[PDB]
Order: C-alpha cells, then sequence, then structure tokens
C-alpha cells in the first residue's frame, strides 16, 4: 500500500552533521547554566579523526585491492560493449541485404 | 629414418668429437644408396652451406671433417632414378587396376596411400602432400586418416615445418569426437611435444615428454633414447623439486636407462647434483652433458649455450634459499668456484631481476634479497594490462 500511494554516503554525511550540532548546543548551554553522563561518554569518543592516521599505512593495503578489482571490472565491460558493436554490425549487414 | 636425420645433423656443425663425423658420413652414403631417395644426396650441398666443420671439399679448403667429399654426381643420381621409374611402373599397374575396379572407398584411397609412401620415399615434399590430401577424403574411418598425418609429420621433422604440420596435427585431434583412442593420443602427445621443443614452450614439454605412456619407440621418426634425452633437459625447467623425486629420479622408465645407454648420463649426474644442491659436482657435469647431448641433438644445438645459462640459473636459486649472509671465499674452497669470475657469472641475472643475490664488495660477502612480495607480482599485471589495452584501441578504431 505504500508503493501505491507513492507510485548513499551523501545522505549519511548530512546525518552526521545533525548529531554534531546537538553536542555543540549542549556544551554552550551548559556553560551558561554553570559559569554528568554526557561528559563521561564524550571523552571516550576522542580517544577511540586524528587517531585514524596511525593505521593509514595499513589502510592503503586493502584500498588498492579495490582498484585492482575495478581494473578487471572495467576490462570486462569492454567485452559487453564490443560484442554489442559486433552485434550491431551484423544488423547493418542484414538491412543492406534486405 | 631417425639415424638418417641424426647423422646428417652431425655433419653440419660439430665442435666436439670430430670422430663421430666419420661414422655419420659413412652411414649417410650407404643409406642413400640402399634407399630410393634421389634428392637427399643432392641436398648435402645446400644444407651445409656456411657452417663450421664443413663436410664438402670443392672450393673450400677449411673443411675439418674426416670425409670431405659429399659432392653430388650423375653416377649415383641416374641409378636412383632407375629404381624410382621401375617402382612407379608397378604401382601405376596396380592403380590402373584399382581405377577400373573401384571397390569401396578403401581401395580408392589405398591407391593414394601407396603413392603417399612412394612420393615420400622418392624425395618429394609438396608432391607428396598433394597425394595425401586425396587419400584423406577417401578414408572410410579415422584409421586411414591418421596414417596421412604420419607422412606429414615425417616430411615436417626433416624440413622443420611448423605451419602445415601443426595445422594437420590438431585437425586429426579435433575431428568430431576425440575419445581415448591410442593412436590419436600416444602419437599426438609425442609429435606435439616435438613441436613444443623448437618453439620452447616448456609448459607442455614437461608433461608430454618426461611423462610418456610407455616407450613410444616407433623407430621411424624418433627413438627410445631420444625421448628420454629431451626429458632430462626439459624436466629441469617446469618440473620443480617435488616432481624431480617422483617422475625423474624415481621414474621406473629411467631406472633401466642407466644400465642400458651410458652415453647420455643426463638422468644421473645432472639429477643427483641438483637434488643434493652441490655446486662442486654440478659444475664439471655441465660441459660433459653439453658435448654429448645438446650438440648431437638437432633441436638442442640450435640454442646450446643458452641452456647453460638457464641450467646454471637453477642451481644459483637452490643455494640462495639455503643462507642469508655468506662469504665469497667459503664457496670457493668448498664448491670450487672462482671469486674473480663469480661477479661476471652472476652479472647476467641480478641486474635483469632473475636472481635476488646481493654481494657486498667491501667485505666480500653475499646477501639475500626478498624473493617474493606483493609489489613484484603486480608488475606482471601492468605489462599484461597495458598490452591488452593496445588491442582494444587498435581493433576498436579499425572497425568504424
Amino acid at each position: 500500500g505504500v508503493e501505491h500511494l507513492l507510485r548513499i554516503r551523501l545522505t549519511n554525511q548530512l546525518k552526521s552533521l545533525k548529531g554534531l550540532q546537538s553536542k555543540l548546543k549542549d556544551v554552550v548551554e551548559y556553560l551558561d547554566k554553570v559559569i554528568h553522563t554526557i561528559l563521561g561518554k564524550l571523552q571516550d569518543v576522542f580517544n577511540l579523526n586524528n587517531l585514524q592516521k596511525a593505521l593509514t599505512v595499513k589502510t592503503n593495503d586493502e584500498l588498492m585491492v579495490i582498484y585492482i578489482s575495478n581494473l578487471v571490472r572495467s576490462i570486462i565491460a569492454f567485452d559487453d560493449l564490443i560484442e554489442n558493436k559486433i552485434q550491431n554490425k551484423k544488423i547493418q549487414e542484414q538491412r543492406v541485404k534486405d | 629414418n631417425y639415424e638418417v636425420s641424426e647423422k646428417a645433423f652431425l655433419l653440419t656443425q660439430s665442435k666436439v668429437s670430430i670422430e663421430q663425423r666419420k661414422e655419420a658420413a659413412e652411414f649417410v652414403l650407404a643409406k642413400i644408396k640402399e634407399e630410393e631417395m634421389a634428392p637427399y644426396y643432392k641436398y648435402l650441398c645446400e644444407e651445409y652451406l656456411v657452417n663450421n666443420g664443413q663436410s664438402d671439399l670443392e672450393h673450400d679448403e677449411k673443411s675439418d671433417s674426416l670425409n670431405e667429399w659429399i659432392k653430388f654426381d650423375q653416377e649415383l643420381y641416374n641409378e636412383l632414378c632407375k629404381k624410382n621409374e621401375s617402382k612407379i611402373k608397378e604401382l601405376n599397374e596396380k592403380i590402373q587396376k584399382l581405377e577400373e575396379d573401384d571397390e569401396g572407398e578403401l581401395e580408392q584411397a589405398q591407391a593414394w596411400i601407396n603413392l603417399g609412401e612412394y612420393y615420400a620415399q622418392i624425395g618429394d615434399k609438396d608432391n607428396a602432400e598433394k597425394t595425401l590430401g586425396k587419400s584423406l577424403s577417401k578414408a572410410i574411418s579415422t584409421g586411414a586418416k591418421i596414417d596421412v598425418m604420419l607422412t606429414i609429420a615425417r616430411l615436417g621433422f626433416f624440413y622443420n615445418d611448423q605451419l602445415y604440420v601443426k595445422e594437420k596435427l590438431e585437425a586429426v585431434n579435433s575431428m568430431i569426437e576425440k575419445g581415448g583412442d591410442w593412436e590419436r593420443r600416444n602419437r599426438y602427445k609425442t609429435y606435439y611435444g616435438i613441436h613444443c621443443l623448437a618453439v620452447r614452450n616448456f609448459k607442455e614439454a614437461a608433461k608430454l615428454l618426461v611423462d610418456s605412456l610407455a616407450t613410444f619407440t616407433s623407430i621411424e621418426l624418433t627413438s627410445y633414447e631420444s625421448i628420454a634425452t629431451y626429458a632430462s633437459v626439459t624436466g629441469l625447467f617446469t618440473l620443480e623439486r617435488t616432481d624431480l623425486k617422483s617422475k625423474v629420479i624415481d621414474s621406473p622408465e629411467l631406472l633401466s636407462l642407466i644400465s642400458t645407454t651410458a652415453a647420455l648420463q643426463s638422468i644421473s649426474s645432472l639429477t643427483i647434483s641438483l637434488y643434493a644442491s652441490d655446486y662442486a659436482s654440478y659444475f664439471p657435469y655441465l660441459l660433459e652433458t653439453y658435448a654429448n647431448v645438446l650438440i648431437p641433438c638437432k633441436y638442442l644445438n640450435r640454442h646450446a649455450d643458452f641452456f647453460v645459462r638457464e641450467m646454471r640459473r637453477k642451481v644459483y636459486a637452490q643455494l640462495l634459499e639455503s643462507y642469508k649472509t655468506l662469504s665469497l671465499k667459503s664457496m670457493a674452497s668448498a664448491f670450487g668456484v672462482s671469486v674473480a669470475f663469480l661477479d661476471n657469472d652472476l652479472g647476467k641475472f641480478i641486474p635483469n631481476k632473475q636472481l635476488n643475490c646481493v654481494i657486498d664488495r667491501v667485505n666480500g660477502i653475499v646477501e639475500t634479497n626478498r624473493p617474493d612480495n606483493k609489489n613484484a607480482q603486480y608488475h606482471l599485471l601492468v605489462k599484461q594490462g597495458d598490452g591488452l589495452l593496445t588491442k582494444l584501441q587498435k581493433y576498436g578504431a579499425a572497425v568504424r
């Protein structure tokens, strides 16, 4: 019934901004009311993206595998297009002889 | 006709054991007189042109052979033409009876089968191939079709034909259904293995030669000791140390060859020294094998010294994995290698990335580099990928 009425990362990055703006307003409003569970879990986020740079040496290990998988992926794509060119070339010969 | 092509090649270029030319020259003179082939006595003039150890003395006094006269004359030529004209008269008398009879497709093809043997034994090559094509279409089954390929392979091994013989070789193989036929298997694996020799495939050479059905030994083209000769040479490349102790050293076909033919010695001196990885014993057996194996064989001496470079590359990799750091003088007093000439021997590999050996010129020690990694393996895809994209752009722009 929903389909009758009605008829990736880019959206996720916009969702991350919503969670960050909630923490920004929570710290500003906390200082105006002063000068516990949030501050306990906040320091654990920073210590668990400056820390991701230590694994960058080991991160590129599996990154080039994607390009290697994409290299053979693009080569196979030619076999689909070239075969269509050969198929269309045979269609042209059938129209001239007809 | 194995000794016919063998003794004819010994008279081409021989730098070792010139006494074998006498037994080779005396054999080819007595063989042609006892056979019907006219031109093969004349071909000795053109085939030996521009070769070391000339077997012909006319205008060239540099001939080192013991028998210096191969010269063609009309005395022997006229006698061989009499046997050719007398035999064709008997065959044409039978063929004329077959043409008037025409019983089945076997007798019609047998007329060309007797010719296919006749034109092959009188010295005709292209004229024999024209007669074999007629008997191929008139054959009643695949039994008479493979006999046509046998004559094609006979004229192809003497004249080194890699095109017409290879095409008809796979034609009998494919046909309609291959099956477990002995004739289409035993003969194919041996002949196609000979074609892989000249082109040096080494991928199918180890499987179709080192591993043979039983003895082969048709005696018409190649012999028993010849198949085992190339097996020892080709078995040192594709076959690793796992198969050397199974299909080479422990092979039952090579156990009785030591006590039979002692002139080879390529299944013992070369195999034991490589399996034990001892350079002291392996070095003096290189020239002893090079003289009595590579030189006399027709499909070897064409390359020769290149095999010495490749066979020595195998023993350098055996020692490289046995140590990390080693002094240069250690292998000198043990394995009997010259320190001054060691840099020149390893200088044909290391800069070409054939070996990981690294020698320190300061303290005179040799090191070991990384034998394999991920970076060196991706370099093969670069050259293979870039070479493939050339055909896509070439054939893509050609069709428009």
